[PDB]
Parts: structure tokens; sequence; C-alpha cells
């Protein structure tokens, strides 16, 4: 959508791929290896 | 944007034309600029904090 950011992702050099694609929140938001880099947080509802 | 329905686009344009920055002003609450008056509440003649 307008005025919105695409999911963060890189293409690095790995197993001699010159474009290996990685991205944010992976595996998923619950499980992601580094909650920090993923745009998605974790939050406890507010009362009401 | 605000929302993202395309209502137009006529007449839109990229151009800066707040180079003179969003005007600023200071607060200042000593004559009750900022404050509400308590619900259901009167108080007369008193300092309250
Ligand atoms: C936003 O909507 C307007 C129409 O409300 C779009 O403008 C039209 O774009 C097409 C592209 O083929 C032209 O044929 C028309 O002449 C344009 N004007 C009108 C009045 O229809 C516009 O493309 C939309 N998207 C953006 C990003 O502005
Ligand atoms: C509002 O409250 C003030 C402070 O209690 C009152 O001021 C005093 O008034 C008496 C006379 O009635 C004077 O002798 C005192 O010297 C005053 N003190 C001060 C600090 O000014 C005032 O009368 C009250 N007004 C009303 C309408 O209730
Ligand atoms: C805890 O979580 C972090 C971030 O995912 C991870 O680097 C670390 O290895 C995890 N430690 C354990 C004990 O699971
Ligand atoms: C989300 O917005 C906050 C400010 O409210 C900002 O600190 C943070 O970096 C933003 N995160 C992303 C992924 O845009
Ligand atoms: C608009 O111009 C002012 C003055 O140079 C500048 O501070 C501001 O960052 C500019 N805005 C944008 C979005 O470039």
């Amino acid at each position: 959508p307008i005025g919105t950011n695409y999911r963060s992702c890189e293409s690095t050099t790995v197993l001699d791929h010159t474009d290996w694609c990685r991205c944010s929140c992976l595996p998923d938001p619950i499980t992601a290896y580094d909650p920090r880099s993923c745009s998605q947080k974790k939050s406890l509802v507010g009362v009401g | 944007v605000i929302g993202d329905f395309n209502c137009t686009n006529f007449a839109i344009n990229d151009l800066n034309t707040t180079v003179p920055r969003i005007s600023e002003y200071v607060v200042d609450v000593s004559y009750g600029l900022g404050t509400y008056y308590i619900l259901d509440r009167v108080y007369l003649n008193t300092t309250i904090l």
C-alpha cells in the first residue's frame, strides 16, 4: 500500500550462490531468530 | 499519505513549501492554558494539586 515499507530483505553470497535472499521475521514472528529486526513486535494487551 | 484511497490526482506536487519550518511557540500554563475543569466539581477561591 502507498506510504508503507516493503518487507526488509537482503541478498548476499552464500554456498557459492551470488544472490541467496534472506528476509526479516523468519521462520515466523513468534519463533523469529532475532525479534529486533522483525517489524512485528510482540505486545501484551493493555487494559480496555 | 494519510489513508490509501486515491480520491484525486488533480494538482498534486512534491514541493517543500515549508523551507521555513513548522512554526513554534512556548507552552505557558501560568494563566490556566492547558488545564481543564475537574468532572462535576467546583472549587472556589483555592489552590489544588
Ligand atoms: C489515481 O486516480 C486517478 C483518477 O481518479 C488516475 O488518473 C488517471 O490515470 C489514467 C492512466 O491511464 C489516465 O488515462 C487518466 O486520464 C487519469 N485521469 C483521470 C481523471 O482519470 C491516477 O492514475 C491514479 N493513480 C495515481 C498514482 O495517481
Ligand atoms: C479568597 O481567599 C483569600 C485568602 O483566604 C481571602 O483573602 C483574605 O481576606 C481577608 C478579608 O476578608 C483579609 O483580611 C486577608 O488579609 C486576605 N488574605 C489574603 C492572603 O489576601 C479572600 O477574602 C477570599 N475572597 C472571597 C470572595 O472568598
Ligand atoms: C534466545 O533467543 C535469541 C534470539 O532468537 C537466540 O539468539 C538465542 O540463541 C536463544 N537462546 C536460547 C537458550 O534458546
Ligand atoms: C516504528 O515507529 C517507531 C516510532 O513510533 C520507530 O521508533 C520505529 O523505528 C518504527 N519501526 C519501523 C519498523 O518502522
Ligand atoms: C524542507 O526544507 C527544510 C529546510 O531546508 C528542511 O529542514 C526539511 O527537512 C525539508 N523537508 C523534506 C521532507 O525534505
